[PDB]
RNA sequence: CGGUCCGGCCGGGAACUCAAAGGAGACUGCCAGUGAUAAACUGGAGGAAGGUGGGGAUGACGUCAAGUCAUCAUGGCCCUUACGACCAGGGCUACACACGUGCUACAAUGGCGCAUACAAAGAGAAGCGACCUCGCGAGAGCAAGCGGACCUCAUAAAGUGCGUCGUAGUCCGGAUUGGAGUCUGCAACUCGACUCCAUGAAGUCGGAAUCGCUAGUAAUCGUGGAUCAGAAUGCCACGGUG
């Protein structure tokens, strides 16, 4: 449960779902486990917690969660006040990494006309 | 070839001796503002600004008959068509096409 | 007697020497009896050979230079054909069997008057 | 209209002597490369041991009989006239075929090496039960829809 | 030791030029009778056939550059007077060096 | 051929490459066919190569109210206390609607860390910049040698062989995302380049229609040259495999 997210996967070992629940990948929770020193015995029907805690910096490079979610979103605090035309770029359905915003948008903007 | 461009031309000459000779030391130890972050020296800070026009950025060496920066070739100032003049004239020397 | 050939493959360069009686299997001064017997090339140059068969009663000399081993086996099979229809003329008649009586030069062409890179036609109209 | 051939000089193969077992290293490489098809020949033998191999000392000259293109179709004309008929590929050329045929079988396996997937596929084939047929299908039944041509 | 530098753009008018500074050298006294040719270069230049909106099309012209140092053990009263009074010939860069 | 730090190295040599250039070879000659048995062509033998040997470089008559007031010339017409040159702002990426041409992955014939083999074209004095240290790196300190075949740019990558993950939308693949470094410049607001990371949407060769090439051709992976205050995978060349 939780680590890497607020999750309890039902009657399952701690270690479950620690993968694909963004900024975690679906092999590292494993291939990483002998690094840690975890053993996967003492399995029970119900929650538990405090005991992998040192799993959270083994299965990502620098941030979970979190963090990760506002950290890849970190510009808006420098951008969105008064006039700034890459702040109203951004508060619109438009490109702010120097991409043109008429080409290429129907990703980010939605579906052509 | 535009008379302002050429008569700009000459002006740069005249201002790369100016504003371009002997003042690369003073502008090595003006540019610096972390060293000690005090204000002391602006009026010398902008004194590197003082040239616009007479510096590298601008300058091209261009067409030495259109003034133009397009198909010429430096190492006789002529384009790519009129080298072809010059070298059925013999003016461009020993430069030739067959007959060797 | 003595018998000799030289062969050339892009920017390779090989000069042969055969004789005949009891010898060696050499190249570039190193012996095939324990050299380049792991080499990606080590057999696409023997088949010539085979006609005569080597060290017992024949000894060999290559020199090459230039080219990668894929090369160097083009230019070195060339410098043995050579060789090898100069010593003995039933020799010749087997390896004419095998089309090794031709020089292959194909040197790449050159670019008239435009056509982008070399010759290479760009795309079509509307149309 | 001029050429007339030209057939241009081939290296045969320099341990089994063979012009179709060099012939084979021409269809079987990628980028012109041809080193690693020139890896995967013969190795690919020593794995078809296990298995339906047909004549270990002529290595694939025999299993590529096993493969059979025998007609093609669209793009003819006969009597001046458009015709769907079928017509009989060359026998110099139905070998080049059923390389291309093999290959192109072969490689798209989901599973192990290209030495185990062409040694899977000539063991197939040399049972009629290979992949990678359906593609062809549609053609095969355009050349069974005339016996009586013109 | 000094050297004179000869630069051409032909791999013939070298020579003449080699063959006029010796003919004068042999009216000088004695200074060169065969100097090495050093290594050669070439320079190839494109043309335009159309004067606009056709640069695919190019015709090719050349040079081939040529440079002789003759290399001197002794000058001689005339060698730093006779020798350098020569007009030699057109089409060719002659000069003193160290 | 002589000596051998056992090496083209050194003696010494013009053999073989080779650099700057000049010749010879091929005549349908010879065999056998084709055909008003003519004119003119086609297989075979020999040869490195043969049937204008091949490939360049050579641009008749021209085609059409041919293109261009934007290379340049210049009438008519206009601006001339300016629509002129000069400065500082900006505009040809504002985004409500959108497209050629061209390229990269779709594998294990891979992805990654090592071992390992072979280049041409060229290019440089307010130039290329070494030796050696420092900077995760871009770079910086610094200033030999060479006027450019005993100096400088510059260890080309695909390829060859181990170890290792594994058919997992993929341990392959690439849009996002957030900041700091290096170089230059009025200036890095904004659509600078070079440099170091973390997140990893899409992607299983792609509907309709449709392009290149007869052989060192098509395909394919890298390296130079030119532009350049700072700015490419484009433009033009060249080599490896084929």
């Amino acid at each position: 449960a939780r680590i890497a997210g607020i999750n309890i996967p039902d009657h399952k070992h701690a270690v479950i779902a620690l993968t694909s629940i963004y900024g975690v990948g679906k092999t590292r929770s494993k291939a990483i486990l002998a690094a840690a020193g975890i053993a996967e015995d003492v399995k029970i029907s119900e929650l538990s917690e405090g005991q992998i805690d040192t799993l959270r910096d083994e299965v990502a490079k620098f941030v979970v969660e979190g963090d990760l979610r506002r950290e890849i979103s970190m510009s808006i605090k420098r951008l969105m006040d008064l006039g700034c035309y890459r702040g109203l770029r951004h508060r619109r359905g438009l490109p702010v990494r120097g991409q043109r915003t008429k080409t290429n948008a129907r990703t980010r903007k939605g579906p052509r006309k | 070839a535009k008379q302002s461009m050429k008569a700009r031309e000459v002006k740069r000459v005249a201002l790369a001796d100016k504003y371009f000779a002997k003042r690369a030391e003073l502008k090595a130890i003006i540019s610096d503002v972390n060293a000690s972050d005090e204000d002391r020296w602006n009026a010398v800070l902008k004194l590197q600004t003082l040239p616009r026009d007479s510096s590298p950025s601008r300058q091209r060496n261009r067409c030495r008959q259109t003034g133009r920066p397009h198909g010429f070739l430096r190492k006789f100032g002529l384009s790519r068509i009129k080298v072809r003049e010059a070298a059925m004239r013999g003016e461009i020397p020993g430069l030739k096409k067959a007959s060797w | 007697n003595q018998y000799y050939g030289t062969g050339r493959r892009k920017s390779s360069a090989a000069r042969v020497f055969i004789k005949p009686g009891n010898g060696k299997i050499v190249i570039n001064q190193r012996s095939l009896e324990q050299y380049f017997g792991r080499e990606t090339a080590r057999m696409v140059v023997r088949q010539p050979l085979e006609l005569v068969d080597m060290v017992e009663k024949l000894d060999l000399y290559i020199t090459v230079k230039g080219g990668g081993i894929s090369g160097q086996a083009g230019a070195i099979r060339h410098g043995i054909t050579r060789a090898l229809m100069e010593y003995d003329e039933s020799l010749r008649s087997e390896l004419r069997k095998a089309g090794f009586v031709t020089r292959d030069a194909r040197q790449v062409e050159r670019k008239k008057v435009g056509l982008r890179k070399a010759r290479r036609r760009p795309q079509f109209s509307k149309r | 209209r001029r050429r007339v051939i030209g057939q241009r000089k081939i290296l045969p193969d320099p341990k089994f002597g063979s012009e179709l077992l060099a012939k084979f290293v021409n269809i079987l490489m990628v980028d012109g490369k041809k080193s690693t098809a020139e890896s995967i020949v013969y190795s690919a033998l020593e794995t078809l041991a296990q298995r339906s191999g047909k004549s270990e000392l002529e290595a694939f000259e025999v299993a590529l009989e096993n493969v059979r293109p025998t007609v093609e179709v669209k793009s003819r004309r006969v009597g001046g006239s458009t015709y769907q008929v079928p017509v009989e590929v060359r026998p110099v050329r139905r070998n080049a075929l059923a390389m291309r045929w093999i290959v192109e079988a072969a490689r798209k396996r989901g599973d192990k090496s290209m030495a185990l997937r062409l040694a899977n596929e000539l063991s197939d084939a040399a049972e009629n039960k290979g992949t990678a047929v359906k593609k062809r299908e549609d053609v095969h039944r355009m050349a069974e829809a005339n016996k009586a041509f013109a | 030791r000094i050297r004179i530098r000869l630069k051409a753009f032909d791999h013939r008018l070298i020579d003449q030029a080699t063959a006029e500074i010796v003919e004068t050298a042999k009216r000088t006294g004695a200074q060169v009778r065969g100097p090495i040719p050093l290594p050669t270069r070439k320079e190839r230049f494109t043309v335009l056939i159309s004067p606009h909106v056709n640069k695919d099309a190019r015709d090719q012209y050349e040079i081939r550059t040529h440079l002789r140092l003759v290399d001197i053990v002794e000058p001689t009263e005339k060698t730093v007077d006779a020798l350098m009074r020569l007009d030699l010939a057109a089409g060719v860069d002659v000069q003193i060096s160290l």
